[PDB]
């Protein structure tokens, strides 16, 4: 894949350019397996779902990439107590890798709150994709006024999801969508980096950066195969 | 010190040779299949990957010859040890 | 639902239910009245 | 060039119970409802004959694809049940501690009408039916140590079963692939070679290296199962693994630096058998599956899909033509991408042949710990996989013939291999006919010669090791070569692949695991019986295929279809001319051949391999009586059938009494089948007329008119009951015998 910015990335093919016309944000013509071809598409392999899913992954990954390294950075700076300076994979998400005791409840009590909270947030978001505008109709404590959407599932907008109504013009909004997707793709690769480096090294992402800078030649993936 | 060792030299040489052979018409590529007589001939490519290389060398050629080079190199490296040369 | 209850009325399904019931009745009688050879 | 891509139709078929309530909907003939009882049988015989319901190849393919998800769903339910019954109704945990002195058991019967006698005292403080499927030995090899691990697998199997059934519904009713998707044979082979087989082998090798080997290493060292580290502890703690295998202290660096000799502690080439368990070294199997994974991942990059490189299967076939065979392989690519029956004919033939190979290779090279000394499991597994192979091979003949009648088209096959085979079919069949007669005379005739000479008191005139000798010198030479392989032709192998070649026996728990198998005159004679019976089965099946469309007797057999009873009493009588009838006759001969194969295996193993090992030596179960007795028919009747049936006919009142009952039940079903095979429907229809009169007289005549079975169904019923009775008889006979003396 061609990094940075380019008219087309390395993997672009004449076949992919038939349907990748540049309208979608981040359309650099990179679809070697042809997953976005509209002809005879169905199921979840279709342009709308796949584009919607990429944005969803991008936004979760951006939260994850910042959240999986923030406690270590702030812990190094001394802004938070050392007790909460923990590696992302030792916070209790994977108890075998380590867990933090000190939350106001055990992680299974917390997890039930997550299920109920995410079911509401996720299933309502699903209904706007399946039935556009349907979340603004039924009574939801007066909050249905901000769940109308815009006809494009990935960009609901509205008085809350677009709180400061940024990107007022079409050119401005198009520019912002490109920035959202490129930061999102960068974050998605960063999360993959965090996972692989945790398995390879057993240390946090911030330690890996510090050690690579200390001695780049002797600290890298090639020297991490051995021990 | 792995770098500069006999194993490192063989692997670099084998992968470089396969990449060089394909790029200079000495091996089959994406745009050149081979007939029953072992002669290169223009092929029909479904995807039509785009490349700015003057010879039409695509990324698929890099993966194909990279994999072929590693197979060639690994066989030689393990082969030389088997006979005791390396 | 009409069609599904119609499917349950086909010969193989009725035979399955009826013989499951008939077998269950005969098995349960022998569970509570074991080894019956004569009527007393 | 067509691009390889995903292509489906959205919502092709509405999900509704409307057609469930309309039996026979799928066929234009049957959708109108019954008028006679023949309709009921026809409903079931045509249910899965998809291509007879429509001519659209796309519609047929979609039904095939979703029917396959249905089959996989059922297999996952079956597997889940086995794991569940191992978790909840077994003595597996007790067996793990004392594998030699405990009998595996995973079925428990309820106490009712006195049937709880079948819960035998199998050991480990447990009562139940002794299983012979070998699941306990499979579970130990994979490193399972607790009922919890078995239970979790059973749950996962149900989740997979639900997923398979969802996929079947989804890919028929919601997103059904188009015909062009199915016809990407190049892409399918790449994924099934590199992905299904290559990654599957690599993944399983991963489980073996990280779970099976460490756990089985500690089990074979006497460590208690509950003191062995849990598998995830081995995964997360490299230090624990490095204790068992020091090379693990170096991580994955040796793999990436091509210092592969470092892994010699867990990737080995020992050969032979583990002397503790009697099975293959697990470090050998792990290296096997690593090597297999690489081979299939390489194979999966051969065919061209979308990036120029790769082979066109059509171009390969068309290039391979020679002077002796006309156009050669032209037109085969078209046949194999448009006929499911042609594809099923090839796949069944080799899948069935593969099953028979598995039977031989698993007995000789037992891959599981404590399998070899469980004689009940060894006999069962060999017999089971031999039968599956035989049935599958016959199905290959059936569906090759179906292709011949329905899918073959002369315009596309002119002077190619298929066309040329048809044009000298009389030469093929006439020669194969002669070979069968030659093999029949000079193999079974030798037994008849021996029986007569023995009866006349001239043992010196018999074909036997102590008389006129028939030594299988070629097979003896091959054995010697394989026994000496480690010295010269396999320098890096510590031992030969199998102990059957030669050398020293391996004893586990006071019993022989495996030992050299000697081949004398009796072995020569029985191998040429096998050659005879296979050749006749081929004759019957091949004749049905080559004359499916026509013959000198019936010039237009193709217009009569694959399955028809006859073409009338004329021409002297033409009963059973159809190709279907050749499969019918082929089934009997397949049953006759494989019966002798398993009788050969059963007697040879008991006589010359299996037995107890003590200071005085090895005492085999039947004391080595195969060599001198197996060269006469009376020897097989007396020393094998009569003598070894003692266990099954004496099992009443014991936990094995169920085999005694089935033994008689199977004899009954077999004899019941002769009623259908010997008689004809014309008699039965006339009998039903009189019975109908009685029902009419009492106003109790059914509205669906009773009919005798069709001619073809009478044959299908006859063979089905013949096979079930004959096979179930030997099944009871084997299990009662081996579970008692094993
Ligand atoms: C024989 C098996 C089989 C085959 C050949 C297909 C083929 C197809 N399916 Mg179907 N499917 C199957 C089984 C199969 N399916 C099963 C068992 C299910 C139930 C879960 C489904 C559910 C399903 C859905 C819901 C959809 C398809 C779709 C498709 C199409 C595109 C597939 C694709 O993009 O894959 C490429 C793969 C991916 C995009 C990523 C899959 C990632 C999986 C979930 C994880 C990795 C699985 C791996 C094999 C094992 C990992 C082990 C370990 C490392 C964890 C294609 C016609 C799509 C369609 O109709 O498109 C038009 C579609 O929407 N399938
Ligand atoms: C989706 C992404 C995500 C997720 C799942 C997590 C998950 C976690 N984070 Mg991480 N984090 C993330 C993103 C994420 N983080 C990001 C983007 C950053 C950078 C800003 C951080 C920075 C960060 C730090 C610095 C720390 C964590 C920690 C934690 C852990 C404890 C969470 C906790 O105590 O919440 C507590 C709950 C809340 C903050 C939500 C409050 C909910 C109440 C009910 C709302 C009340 C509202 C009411 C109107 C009052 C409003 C008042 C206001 C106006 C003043 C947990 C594993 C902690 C950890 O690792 O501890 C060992 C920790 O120290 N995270
Ligand atoms: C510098 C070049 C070089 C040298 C000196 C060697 C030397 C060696 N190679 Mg290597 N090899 C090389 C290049 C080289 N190789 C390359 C480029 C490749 C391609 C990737 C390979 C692939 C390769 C493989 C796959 C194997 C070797 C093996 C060997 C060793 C044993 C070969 C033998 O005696 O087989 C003698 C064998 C026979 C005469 C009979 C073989 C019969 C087969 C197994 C059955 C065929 C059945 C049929 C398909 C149906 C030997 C030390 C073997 C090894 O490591 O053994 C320990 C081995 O398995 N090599
Ligand atoms: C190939 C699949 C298969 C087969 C043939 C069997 C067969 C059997 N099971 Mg098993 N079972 C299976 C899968 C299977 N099971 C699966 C997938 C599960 C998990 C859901 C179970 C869970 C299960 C339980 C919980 C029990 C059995 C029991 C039984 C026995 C009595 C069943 C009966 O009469 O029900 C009654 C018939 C009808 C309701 C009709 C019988 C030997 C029983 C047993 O072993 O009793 C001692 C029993 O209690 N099975
Ligand atoms: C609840 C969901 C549902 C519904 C309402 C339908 C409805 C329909 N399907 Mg669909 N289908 C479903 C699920 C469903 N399907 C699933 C899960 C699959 C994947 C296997 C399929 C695959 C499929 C195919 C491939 C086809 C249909 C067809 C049909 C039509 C006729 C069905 C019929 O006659 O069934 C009555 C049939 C049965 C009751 C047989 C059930 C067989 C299953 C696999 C269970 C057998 C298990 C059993 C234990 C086997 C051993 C028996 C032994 C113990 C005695 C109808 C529109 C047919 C059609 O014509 O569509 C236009 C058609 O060709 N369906
Ligand atoms: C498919 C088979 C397979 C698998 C899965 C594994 C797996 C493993 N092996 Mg094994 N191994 C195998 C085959 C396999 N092996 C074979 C064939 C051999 C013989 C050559 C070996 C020889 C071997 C040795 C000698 C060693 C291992 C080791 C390991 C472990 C560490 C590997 C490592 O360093 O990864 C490095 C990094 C990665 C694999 C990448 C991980 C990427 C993650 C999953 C990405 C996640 C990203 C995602 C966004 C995260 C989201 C988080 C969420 C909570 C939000 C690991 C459990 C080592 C060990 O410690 O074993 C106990 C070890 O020493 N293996
Ligand atoms: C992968 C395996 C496979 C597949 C997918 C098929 C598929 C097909 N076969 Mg083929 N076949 C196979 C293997 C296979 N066959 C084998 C191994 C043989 C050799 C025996 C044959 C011999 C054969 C013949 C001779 C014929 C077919 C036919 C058919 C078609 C219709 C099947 C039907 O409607 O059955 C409906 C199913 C039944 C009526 C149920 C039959 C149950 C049997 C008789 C007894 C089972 C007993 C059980 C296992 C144990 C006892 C249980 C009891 C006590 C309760 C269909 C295309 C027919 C056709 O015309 O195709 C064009 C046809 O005439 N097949
Ligand atoms: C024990 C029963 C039996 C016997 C002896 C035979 C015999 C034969 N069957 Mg038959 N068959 C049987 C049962 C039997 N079948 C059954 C139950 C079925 C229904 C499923 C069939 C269905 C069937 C088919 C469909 C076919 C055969 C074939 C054959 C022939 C095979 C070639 C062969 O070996 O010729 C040599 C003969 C023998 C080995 C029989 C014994 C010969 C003795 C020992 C010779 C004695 C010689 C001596 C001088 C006698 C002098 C007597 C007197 C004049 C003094 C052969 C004639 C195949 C065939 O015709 O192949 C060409 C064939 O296609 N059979
Ligand atoms: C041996 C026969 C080799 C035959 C052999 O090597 O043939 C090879 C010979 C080569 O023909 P071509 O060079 O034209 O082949 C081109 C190929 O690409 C196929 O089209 O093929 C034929 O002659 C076809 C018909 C052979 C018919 C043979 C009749 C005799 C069969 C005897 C069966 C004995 C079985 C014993 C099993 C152990
Ligand atoms: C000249 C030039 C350049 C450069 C380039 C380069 C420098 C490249 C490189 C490239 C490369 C450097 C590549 C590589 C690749 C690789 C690969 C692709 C690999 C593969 C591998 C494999 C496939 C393996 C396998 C295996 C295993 C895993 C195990 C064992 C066995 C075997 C060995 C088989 C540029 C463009 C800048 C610019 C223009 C000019
Ligand atoms: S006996 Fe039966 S099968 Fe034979 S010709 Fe007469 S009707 Fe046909």
């Amino acid at each position: 894949v061609d990094r940075s910015k380019d008219q087309l990335y390395v993997g672009a093919s004449q076949s992919s350019l038939a349907y990748l016309d540049g309208s979608l944000p981040g359309d650099f013509g990179f679809d070697p397996l042809g997953l976005l071809d509209p002809v005879n598409s169905g199921g979840f392999i279709e342009p709308k779902w796949l584009q919607y899913s990429e944005v969803i992954h991008a936004r979760w990954a951006m939260l994850g990439a910042a959240g999986c390294i923030a406690p270590e950075v702030l812990g190094a700076a001394g802004l938070i107590p050392d007790a909460t300076n923990i590696k992302w994979f030792e916070s209790g998400v994977i108890p075998p890798a380590g867990s933090y005791n000190g939350y106001w409840a055990d992680p299974y009590t917390i997890f039930f709150v997550e299920i109920v909270a995410m079911q509401f947030a996720e299933l309502r978001r699903l209904q706007d994709f399946r039935y556009p505008g349907s979340m603004g109709q039924q009574y939801f404590l007066g909050l249905e006024a901000i769940f109308k959407g815009s006809g494009d599932a990935a960009y609901p907008g509205g008085p809350f999801f677009n709180l400061f109504n940024l990107g007022k013009t079409e050119a401005a909004m198009k520019e912002l969508k490109l920035k959202e997707i490129k930061n999102g793709r960068l974050a998605m690769l960063a999360m993959l980096g965090y996972g692989a480096q945790a398995v390879m090294t057993g240390k946090g992402p911030f330690q890996n950066l510090v050690e690579h800078l200390a001695d780049p030649v002797n600290n890298n993936i090639l020297t991490n195969f051995a021990g | 010190g792995f770098i500069g060792s006999s194993t490192n030299l063989i692997m670099v040489a084998s992968t470089t040779a396969t990449l060089a052979a394909a790029r200079f018409g000495l091996a089959p590529t994406v745009k050149k299949n081979t007939t029953a007589g072992l002669k290169l001939v223009d092929s029909k490519n479904s995807a039509g990957v785009i490349s700015n290389d003057p010879a039409g060398f695509t990324i698929v050629d890099v993966l194909a010859m990279g994999a072929a080079g590693h197979g060639l190199g690994v066989g030689i490296v393990l082969g030389l040890k088997g006979i005791g040369a390396l | 639902m009409k069609d599904f209850t119609t499917y349950l009325s086909t010969a193989p399904v009725i035979a399955t239910i009826w013989f499951t019931f008939t077998a269950g009745l005969l098995i349960e009688i022998n569970r509570y009245f074991p080894d019956p050879l004569v009527f007393s | 060039a067509k691009k390889v891509k995903i292509a489906v139709d959205r919502n092709p078929v509405e999900t509704s119970f409307e057609k469930w309530a309309k039996p026979g909907h799928f066929s234009r003939t049957l959708s109108k409802g019954p008028n006679t009882t023949t309709w009921i049988w026809n409903l079931h015989a045509d249910a899965h004959d998809f291509d007879s319901h429509t001519s659209d190849l796309e519609e047929i393919s979609r039904k095939v694809f979703s029917a396959h998800f249905g089959q996989l769903g059922i297999i996952f339910i079956w597997l889940s049940g086995m794991y569940f019954h191992g978790a909840r109704f077994s003595n597996y945990e007790a067996w793990l501690s004392d594998p030699t002195h405990i009998k595996p058991s995973a079925q428990v019967v309820w106490p009712i009408v006195g049937q709880e006698i079948l819960n035998g005292d199998v050991g480990g403080g447990f009562q139940g039916i002794q299983i012979t499927s070998g699941f306990f030995q499979l579970w130990r090899a994979s490193g399972i140590t607790s009922e919890l691990q078995l239970y979790t697998t059973a749950i996962g199997g149900l989740v997979m079963a639900a997923a398979m059934f969802f996929a079947g519904w989804f890919h028929y009713h919601k997103a059904a692939p188009k015909l062009e998707w199915f016809q990407n044979v190049e892409s399918m082979l790449n994924h099934h070679l590199g992905g299904l087989l290559g990654l599957g082998s690599l993944a399983w090798a991963g489980h073996q290296i990280h779970v099976s080997l460490p756990v089985n290493k500690l089990l074979d060292a006497g460590v208690d199962p509950k003191e062995i580290p849990l598998p995830h502890d081995l995964l997360l703690n490299r230090a624990i693994m490095a204790d068992l295998y020091p090379s693990f202290a170096k991580g994955i660096a040796p793999f990436f630096t091509l210092n592969w000799s470092e892994y010699s502690d867990f990737l080995t080439f020992k050969g032979g058998l583990n002397p503790v368990t009697g099975g293959l070294w697990l470090s050998d199997t792990a290296h096997h599956h690593v090597a297999i994974a690489v081979l299939f991942l390489v194979a999966g990059h051969m065919y061209r899909t979308n990036w120029g490189i790769g082979h066109s299967m059509k171009e390969i076939l068309e290039a391979h033509r020679g002077p002796f065979t006309g156009e050669g392989h032209v037109g085969l690519y078209e046949i194999l991408t448009t006929s499911w029956h042609a594809q099923l004919a090839i796949n069944l033939a080799l899948f069935g042949s593969l099953s028979i190979i598995v039977a031989h290779h698993m007995y000789a090279m037992p891959p599981y710990p404590y399998l070899a000394t469980d004689y009940g499991t060894q006999l069962s597994l060999f017999t089971h996989h031999t039968w599956i192979g035989g049935f599958c091979i016959v199905g290959a003949g059936a569906h090759a013939a179906i292709f011949m009648v329905r899918d073959y088209d002369p315009t596309n096959n002119y002077n190619n291999l298929l066309d040329r085979v048809i044009r000298h079919r009389d030469a093929i069949i006439s020669h194969l006919n002669w070979v069968c007669i030659f093999l029949g005379f000079h193999s079974f005739g030798l037994y008849i010669h021996n029986d007569t000479m023995s009866a006349l008191g001239r043992p010196q005139d018999m074909f036997s090791d102590t008389a006129i000798q028939l030594q299988p010198v070629f097979a003896q030479w091959i054995q010697n070569t394989h026994f000496l392989a480690p010295q010269l032709t396999a320098p890096n192998a510590l031992a030969a692949t199998s102990l059957t070649w030669g050398g020293d026996l391996v004893a586990v728990g006071g019993k022989v695991a495996m030992m050299p198998i000697s081949l004398g005159t009796s072995d020569f004679m029985v191998h040429h019986i096998h050659a005879f019976t296979i050749h006749v089965t081929v004759l019957i099946l091949l004749k049905g295929v080559l004359f499916a469309r026509s013959s000198r007797l019936i010039p237009d057999k193709a217009n009569l279809g694959f399955r028809f009873p006859c073409d009338g009493p004329g021409r002297g009588g033409t009963c059973q001319v159809s190709a279907w009838d050749h499969v019918f006759l082929g089934l009997f001969w397949m049953y006759n051949s494989l019966s002798i194969v398993i009788f050969h295996f059963s007697w040879k193993m008991q006589s010359d391999v299996w037995g107890t090992v003590t200071a005085s030596g090895v005492s085999h179960i039947t004391g080595g009586n195969f060599a001198q007795s197996a060269n006469t028919i009376n020897g097989w009747l007396r020393d094998f059938l009569w003598a070894q049936s003692s266990q099954v006919i004496q099992s009443y009142g014991s936990a094995l009494s169920a085999y005694g009952l089935i033994f008689l039940g199977a004899h009954f079903v077999w004899a019941f089948s002769l009623m259908f095979l010997f008689s004809g429907r014309g008699y039965w229809q006339e009998l039903i007329e009189s019975i109908v009169w009685a029902h009419n007289k009492l106003k109790v005549a059914p509205a669906i008119q009773p009919r005798a079975l069709s001619i073809t169904q009478g044959r299908a019923v006859g063979v089905a009951h013949y096979l079930l009775g004959g096979i179930a008889t030997t099944w009871s006979f084997f299990l009662a015998r081996i579970i008692s003396v094993g």
